[PDB]
């Protein structure tokens, strides 16, 4: 392309084009909060884990 | 009462850590400007002619 | 606590509950003061608020904490000892 | 603020149990304001280092009564926070309570200088709500659980030189001041008086 030249990706490539997926933060904290809701129902270290 | 979550003692760490990142999530979510509007709202119609 | 808990008289209940209150008073009072060093040794970014107001309440706790470790007991002791009850 | 708390008794064990307490509860500060939306401001952090003096000392508080009340007797911590709790279950509503009504007025104030007071407000609305909600559960557990079985009535009898003398110090003027007592018992005469003449 030559100089001074811009582009757009819109649509659903909006959508994407913002983020496709933020879900594997959300699976990431998801995990810790798990992780943590489940040391309080074990309440115990370590013993959710398995 | 107290003492019933002393006995789950790993049970007020999760509770520390929801504040963590609860906390965490909202010191990455809050935006920042450092005077929280004071000023009474004055719409400042205007016009030009020469 | 020291009252019906502990059914004594005033003045000696007030002497254990100040011997026990007696060292919040001090590691409270220098934990303050020197949480406030930095709003006092400050210049510039809102040095009137730090500086000004860390100050008023470095002389609240100087003129809180210790002055009414006297008063405090004495104040209660008028209290009671003038309008407690005839028993 | 964290070499305030390893100051003082001395120990590299148990002053060291309310420090990471400490940063918690400011930063559940902003989840309270995450309940309002509220953004991170000049005035909103000016209050809140202000608020977070009054939050430390609250949690010096809290955490030097539990320390001395499992300290004077030396019993396995558990009932000695049971005793400790009683009586500021008592004070930590009380507190709670008395410092909600010392800044609800700031809550209710008109204009919008009052509005930024409001901002302050909620500012210390969080920072007494939770310090009192989180010494009263999670302080009790962390002082229950990591500290040490120590010894019935100990006073510290191998904590000797400057350290130990200085609580020689202490005594000596625990004991003036019980002189202080009685004779300024007869200063509630006259530093009643003298009271009247500091308050006018």
């Amino acid at each position: 392309l030559p100089t001074g030249v811009g582009y757009d990706w819109t649509g659903m490539s909006y959508q994407e084009r913002l983020s496709g997926n933020q879900a594997p933060s959300l699976y990431a904290i998801s995990l810790i909060v798990v992780f943590l809701c489940l040391a309080a129902l074990y309440e115990s270290w370590s013993i959710p884990f398995s | 009462m107290p003492n019933f979550f002393i006995d789950r003692p790993i049970f007020a760490w999760v509770i520390a850590i929801i504040i963590m990142l609860a906390g965490g999530l909202a010191i990455l979510k809050l935006p920042v400007a450092q005077y929280p509007t004071i000023a009474p709202p004055a719409v400042t119609i205007s016009a030009s002619y020469p | 606590d020291l009252m019906d808990k502990e059914g004594k008289g005033l003045i000696e209940a007030t002497l254990d509950a100040v011997r026990m209150r007696l060292r919040p008073i001090l590691m409270t009072s220098l934990a303050f003061i020197l949480g406030v060093m930095p709003l006092v040794i400050s210049t510039g970014a809102g040095s009137g608020a730090q500086n000004a107001v860390g100050t008023g309440v470095m002389g609240g706790m100087v003129t809180a904490t210790v002055l009414a470790i006297f008063f405090v007991p004495v104040f209660f002791v008028v209290v009671r000892r003038r309008f407690s009850r005839k028993n | 603020v964290f070499l305030v708390m390893y100051l003082f008794l001395q120990n590299f064990r148990a002053t060291l149990i309310p420090t990471i307490a400490v940063p918690v509860v400011l930063l559940g500060t902003f989840a309270v304001l995450a309940a309002f939306g509220f953004s991170i401001n000049t005035l909103t952090m000016f209050g809140m280092v202000l608020a977070i003096g009054l939050l430390v000392d609250d949690a010096i508080v809290v955490v030097e009564n539990v320390e001395r009340v499992m300290a004077e007797e030396g019993l396995p911590p558990k009932e000695a926070t049971r005793k400790s709790m009683g009586q500021i279950q008592g004070a930590l509503v009380g507190i709670a309570m008395v410092l909600s009504a010392v800044f609800v007025p700031m809550a209710f104030f008109g204009g919008s200088t009052g509005a930024i007071y409001r901002q302050f407000s909620i500012t210390i609305v969080s920072a007494m709500a939770l310090s009192v909600l989180v010494a009263l559960i999670l302080t009790p557990a962390l002082c229950a659980t990591m500290l040490k079985p120590i010894a019935k009535g100990d006073h510290g009898e191998g904590k000797k030189g400057f350290f130990g003398w200085f609580n020689r110090m202490f005594e000596k003027s625990t004991h003036h001041y019980t002189d202080s007592v009685g004779g300024i018992l007869r200063s509630t005469g006259r530093y009643l008086v003298l009271y009247l003449i500091i308050v006018v």
